[PDB]
RNA sequence: UGUUGUAUGAAAGGAGAGAAGGUUAGCACUCCCCUUGACAAGGAUGGAAGAGGCCGGCCU
């Protein structure tokens, strides 16, 4: 295993926030859902953060 | 006499080089003469290693034989000559306890009836 | 490339060359393929038995020794055995008991032993030949292998009645007294 | 066979059978809440 | 000629094994490796393929289907039955496998096995349509007596 | 507990294998490379047992691999401390008097 | 593998001792083994 | 009594080194390696893929 060093700090944060949001998508979506649409929910997460930075 | 260690050389050359030496049925024996064992008292480990291949009727170390310094020469009697051939085929030029190992056939030692059965079995195999 | 094609390539390599050492390598490879049972036929289809028989006629001692070695393992099969006999190579083998090297002589003896046929097909030839006289000296030689071969040869190609006659002939030569050709051993 | 200490290493360097899924029978999604 | 065709086999296999090594996930892509063997009409390949694929995910729903479909296609029936058996073994809540098993037991013609399978299902009694299905089953054949139980 | 062999043995082995280029020594290449791991230990023991300036020749017990791959000096240099201190005081006196008396002291070239 | 082992088991205190965990000697023996 | 038991680098001959205008900076996710004493750092950001459904093809 590689450690988290100064190069890897921000990318690791995004990597972990991404995985945790994905977990909650799976537990949130109702049983026998027709589509997952996980990638689109993560696109909305990115757009929300980008709108936060731009006020 | 015949125990001299011949040397190697297109002819569609193989992976390992071979010295020029034709093997006749008489040349081959079931007595296998091993020279080049380090003189570190491995009498029994060598014999076990060879007994892996076939069954060894008799093994002894012949000290009269002119050898180089700190080096040993041994005799192995096998039970079946095909076992002797495979023992040569695989053991020859194998590093053994820090020494190059040289196995040669020893036809001088075999007696008249042993030659009789050798030749007869060669005829048996060649006919079929 | 192909086994039989490879053997044919060795045949070509042998024929075109003239360097005696590059022929030494060819006769080595051929004599050691002759040990193979399956490669016999492949050799039988390429006239290489007569290649060996011609090669003994060459006067390079090492080459002749190699040819004899090739023969030795090669003769014993019934097809090949009959071809060699028909060629008339037997006196070529007979010439080899006076060959200087030990190995060549041993090979010749083995080939002679192998050419032995049941039902007394070829034994008669040996008695006529002086080879038996040569054998007596060879049997009592210093070489253990030679001694074993000579004794083995006597049982295979000789008879007790024949041996006694042979011994007498050998004894007569030492004696220096001539024996009539007409006189022969009588069955009891 | 005895091994001398000097030599280095010589060679270069299905799960358990699936457990049955023991589940309550799935409830199919309604079109209303599938719109939700 | 033919040698070119075995070369075609081998290079398509090599790139597919790269594709497979890359993720080991992507089940939709897993089916393609199998169907390409199905085209090549050599099944032992696909049996190992689907064995590996069941190893990655048996929870899957298309995979067990597809395997049994290839079995049906190849008209080899005993293994098809046996592995529908193992399917119903490890996914006993999925209705479809049960349907596609008893349908098969019909069109292949062996009455009792379906009976036993139905009895085994009677443990779960998971859905309303399945019972109706078995009612219709029983009225299909001469028997109305079992249908009362 | 074996018996020490004559020095001709190791001398002949080291002599034969020299430069490790002969095709006959193909299987000793793996063992020589494997023995690289212990060569700092051999250097440590060698320099630890260096002869003192008052002795011409020192003979040391040597533990050598049978292929000739590595040689260890198998001893520890134990000294009596007063005797040892006196011997280097003797060297202090001799070296000083020699630097005084030698007109031109030439130092040897390195390497 | 069967159906009967997913239905809710009896829900009441039939047997206080049966649910109770083993005594200290057994857990010490398994602790020493492990 | 042979042969596909493989790889590195070089030479010769070709291809040409991420960014929805140009010039570029990087850090990672998976699996494929190389240098390395590596829980470090480099090897073009090391290289190579990356939406859904049905049977390479078709549809949004
Ligand atoms: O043709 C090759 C080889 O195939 C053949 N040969 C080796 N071992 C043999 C055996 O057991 N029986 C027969 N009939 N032939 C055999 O001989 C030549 C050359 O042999 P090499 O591979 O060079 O081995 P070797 O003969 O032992 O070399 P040498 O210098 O004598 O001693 C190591
Ligand atoms: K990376
Ligand atoms: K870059
Ligand atoms: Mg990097
Ligand atoms: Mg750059």
């Amino acid at each position: 295993a590689k450690t988290v060093t100064k190069q890897r700090v921000e990318s690791h944060f995004d990597l972990e926030l991404r995985a945790a949001v994905m977990h909650d998508i799976l537990d949130m979506m109702p049983e026998g859902i027709k589509q997952n649409k996980a990638r689109t929910i993560l696109q909305h997460l990115s757009e929300a953060w980008r709108c936060w930075k731009a006020n | 006499s015949l125990f001299d260690h011949h040397v190697q050389r297109k002819y569609r050359e193989g992976r390992r080089p071979r010295a020029v030496k034709v093997y006749t049925i008489n040349l081959e024996s079931q007595y296998l003469l091993i020279q080049g064992v380090p003189a570190v008292g491995v009498m029994k480990e060598l014999v076990e290693r060879f007994a892996l291949y076939g069954a060894i009727e008799q093994y002894n170390a012949l000290d009269e034989y002119p050898a180089e310094d700190f080096t040993e020469v041994y005799l192995i009697k096998f039970m079946n000559l095909q076992s002797a051939r495979t023992a040569k085929r695989k053991m020859d030029e194998q590093s053994f306890f820090g020494g190059l190992l040289h196995v040669c056939y020893a036809p001088e030692f075999e007696t008249v009836e042993e030659t009789r059965k050798k030749l007869q079995m060669r005829k048996a195999y060649v006919v079929k | 490339v192909g086994r039989l094609g490879y053997l044919q390539a060795l045949v070509t390599e042998f024929q075109e060359t003239q360097s005696q050492d590059a022929k030494e390598q060819v006769l080595a490879n051929l004599a050691n393929f002759a040990y193979d049972p399956s490669n016999y036929e492949y050799l039988r289809q390429l006239q290489v038995l007569d290649l060996f028989l011609d090669s003994l006629s060459e006067e390079n001692e090492t080459l002749v020794e190699f040819a004899i070695g090739g023969l030795c393992n090669l003769c014993p099969d019934r097809a090949n055995k009959e071809h060699i006999l028909h060629a008339g190579g037997v006196p070529l083998i007979i010439n080899c008991l006076s060959s200087p090297n030990e190995e060549t002589v041993l090979s010749a003896i083995t080939t002679l032993m192998h050419l032995s046929p049941p039902g007394r097909s070829f034994l008669p030839e040996l008695t006529a030949t002086p080879v038996v006289q040569c054998m007596l000296r060879f049997s009592l030689s210093a070489s253990a292998r030679l001694r074993n071969l000579a004794q083995i040869f006597l049982e295979d190609f000789c008879s007790p009645r024949q041996v006694a006659e042979a011994r007498s002939r050998q004894a007569h030569s030492a004696l220096g007294i001539p024996l009539p050709r007409s006189v022969a051993p009588r069955q009891r | 066979m005895q091994k001398d200490p000097m030599e280095p290493p010589r060679f270069k360097i299905p799960p358990s059978p699936p457990a049955p899924v023991m589940h309550s029978p799935s409830r199919k999604m309604t079109v209303k809440e599938q719109q939700e | 000629d033919e040698e070119e065709l075995n070369d075609y086999k081998l290079r398509k296999r090599k790139t597919f094994e790269d594709n497979i090594r890359k993720n080991r996930t992507v089940i939709s892509n897993w089916i393609k490796y199998a169907q390409w063997e199905e085209s090549l009409k050599e099944i032992q390949r696909a049996r190992s393929i689907y064995e590996r694929a069941l190893d990655v995910d048996y929870r899957n729903i298309t995979l067990w289907l597809k395997y049994a479909e290839m079995e049906m296609k190849n008209r080899q029936v005993n293994h098809a039955r046996n592995i529908w058996d193992r399917a119903i073994t490890t996914l006993p809540r999925v209705n479809q496998f049960w349907y596609k098993y008893t349908y098969m037991e019909e069109m292949l013609g062996n009455v009792a096995g379906a009976r036993q399978v139905f009895e085994r299902w009677m443990e779960w009694q998971p859905e309303e349509q399945a019972w109706h299905s078995y009612i219709n089953f029983e009225l299909r054949y001469k028997e109305v007596d079992r249908a009362r139980t | 507990q074996k018996e020490d062999m004559p020095p001709e043995h190791v001398r002949k082995i080291i002599r034969d294998h020299g430069d490790m280029t002969n095709r006959k020594f193909r299987h000793d290449k793996r063992v020589y490379l494997g023995a690289l791991k212990y060569m700092p230990h051999a250097v440590l023991k060698l320099l630890e047992n260096m002869p003192m300036p008052w002795e011409q020749i020192r003979d040391v017990p040597v533990l050598y691999h049978i292929t000739g791959a590595i040689s260890f000096v198998n001893e520890i240099p134990w000294v009596i401390e007063p005797v040892y201190i006196s011997q280097w005081g003797s060297m202090w006196i001799m070296m000083r008097r020699e630097k005084r008396d030698r007109r031109h002291f030439k130092r040897m070239r390195f390497p | 593998s069967k159906y009967t082992d997913l239905v809710p088991k009896e829900v009441m205190n039939a047997d206080d001792p049966d649910l109770q965990r083993p005594d200290e000697e057994a857990i010490k023996e398994i602790t020493e083994k492990t």
